[PDB]
């Protein structure tokens, strides 16, 4: 059954602390990342937020209570966020697996460094 | 004027993707800082901005992905989030300026189905809601969907074109088949439109860009010749809904 | 008239009020039933239930009943003859002809309380009622004006006649459906321009929507919104599409 | 299942051999007749008729053929004519039949009727 919600249009400037103090009191869930600016059609900027629920019934209170609550951004603009369920429903689960031990060696690595001097001179 | 590890990202992702083997590319992408959220969240806004990438090129960048999340597999999950929203957010701003853009996203979309990373509900999710989203069930030009505007016709044809050929056998055959439907319908309204005259012919270059991708997908599909046509085939479809479903009897 | 078809009058619209209804059907017994024409004109006078006063409009039906074991075509005639007089009652739509649209109406209803129909023509009937020359976008229309409340009325009316039946089994989710898609259409009228303050929406008429929906249903949410409306047909085509699997599988 | 189909809002005064002279060929059928001036509704008079199809595929090239098909009534006003599936999809021995003729409770009954 359907559990994963977008909270979406909101503010471009807001940050996930003041969109889940604007949440309180949240429901349970085993999903919440927030994203913006990352969109292809500049400078339509917005963020949005995604939320997993554990329990159905909650859902249905969270899209009447905020489909439509008006958020604000750093100039007094409003945006009117929309609740829907998103249209990808697949959610992370924990970190199932130990890192990748090549994470974090572009640092060090040959390839890497060959292109930093072709990049002093551009 | 760019940080060296922005534009190397750039680089292998809108550069070297198309001219050497994504595996290559793949053991660059993996030595990444992924642990820190700066540069996770660059690679994923990079791959949402798929109009960077060449139009032929676009599916190895799904098939580079789809080794990614190997070792990083709430990648995948995010890219996919962005690409479906940005499709939104498209038909929400509707600028022609950016229609390559909104048309790279889309073949992105249907690229990501081909490499498993989206099952057909997503597709089909996108497809619907492209003949839907900001439109009249009337048919009556819309705001969002004004007459002269064909874009849905183009958006839906190329994910068809993209990850079509593979809805003919099982549940995901009957999804295209009640699809189709819906669209030939949704071509009819805008044909039916009072702007369409000998002056102002309907582009010829859509006609056959639907039926080229009709025909690509279906042989012995019939291809509506009048908008009643194709009314009564939505009615007789949601007629066996009706049925099914068991509103009236049963 | 002859003296043998204001015979029928009497028994029909005259003595079935103060009458035992099992004698007049032997009485009805009687009629030369091979005769095609005076069993032409007593399916007619059936079928003109509105010459009977309302609250002896179910001994009708309840005489009726009774004769199909005997003359069944009689039946069959008389219930395609009332559902396309409450057809051209919604063709024709003059304000002359309400209370025998509204008797044609009651009448449907108590020849499904004696099981001459099943619930299917009910529900098809209420269905036609919420859209049969109506807009899908809730526009005023042709055949259903902005003031025109009596697709309303004729819904209470069947709803008030045989609903309270559907309070099991498949008729109890058959009649919530319908429900939901009523109260969008209660609301796609209550929105309409014409209603201001000083040009209220009438409050007799909101009273017998109450009325209906609380007689049927004691606990059920009465939308106080179009947007509430319209959120609730969403949800329940939403739980119709997962059904049908058009996106998903199963 | 879904069988019985009913072509209605023909002119008021169009018979039944004529229709069928615009239907043939006719489909298979069980059961095919036509009523009219039977309505509430005067002098909103139309004619109709009702047919029950042996198979599925006849209906679909039926209604093709007469959904919109406009007769023609006495002094030429056009009929556009309807075919839907029919509302109630049901479609059409005794003693006592006739025997009111020469019985009791009617013949009470006329002598008031003269007066």
């Amino acid at each position: 059954a359907l559990s994963k919600v977008v909270i979406r249009r909101l503010p471009p400037t807001l940050t996930k602390e003041q969109l889940q103090e604007h949440l309180q009191p949240m429901p349970e869930h085993d999903y919440f990342e927030f994203f913006s600016n990352d969109t292809s059609l500049y400078p339509h900027m917005y963020a949005r937020a995604y939320i997993n629920f554990k329990n159905q019934e909650d859902i249905i209170l969270f899209r009447d209570r905020f489909d439509g609550y008006v958020f604000l951004d750093n100039k007094g603009q409003e945006y009117p966020a929309i609740v829907e369920f998103a249209p990808f429903q697949k959610a992370a689960k924990k970190k199932t697996k130990k890192r990748d031990t090549k994470v974090g060696t572009i640092d060090d690595d040959p390839e890497y460094r060959k292109f930093l001097e072709s990049y002093a001179t551009d | 004027k760019r940080p060296p590890l922005q534009e190397y990202v750039r680089k292998l992702l809108y550069k070297d993707l198309s001219k050497v083997t994504t595996e290559k590319v793949l053991r660059q992408m993996r030595k990444l800082p992924w642990q820190d959220q700066e540069v996770k969240d660059y690679v994923i806004c990079c791959m949402i901005n798929i109009w960077n990438v060449k139009y032929n090129s676009i599916h190895c960048v799904a098939n580079l992905l789809a080794g990614l999340v190997l070792y990083q597999e709430d990648v995948g999950i995010h890219v996919v989030d962005g690409v479906l929203e940005d499709i939104r957010l498209g038909m929400e701003v509707n600028q022609p300026k950016f229609n390559q853009r909104r048309i790279s996203s889309a073949k992105f979309l249907g690229e990501l189905y081909n490499y498993r990373m989206v099952e057909s509900a997503v597709i089909f999710r996108t497809l619907y809601s492209f003949t839907s989203f900001g439109v009249n069930p009337d048919g009556s030009p819309s705001s969002l969907d004004p007459p002269e505007h064909l874009f849905r016709i183009r958006l839906v044809c190329t994910i068809l074109d993209t990850c079509g050929q593979y809805f003919d056998r099982g549940s995901s055959k009957r999804k295209l088949d009640c699809f189709l439907v819906y669209f030939q319908r949704y071509v009819w309204w805008k044909k039916s439109l009072e702007v369409w005259t000998k002056d102002h012919p309907f582009p010829i270059d859509i006609d056959y860009m639907i039926s080229d991708t009709l025909e690509l997908l279906r042989p012995k599909i019939k291809l509506c010749n009048s908008l009643e046509e194709s009314i009564r085939q939505v009615q007789d479809l949601e007629r066996e809904f009706l049925i099914k479903l068991g509103l009236v009897n049963d």
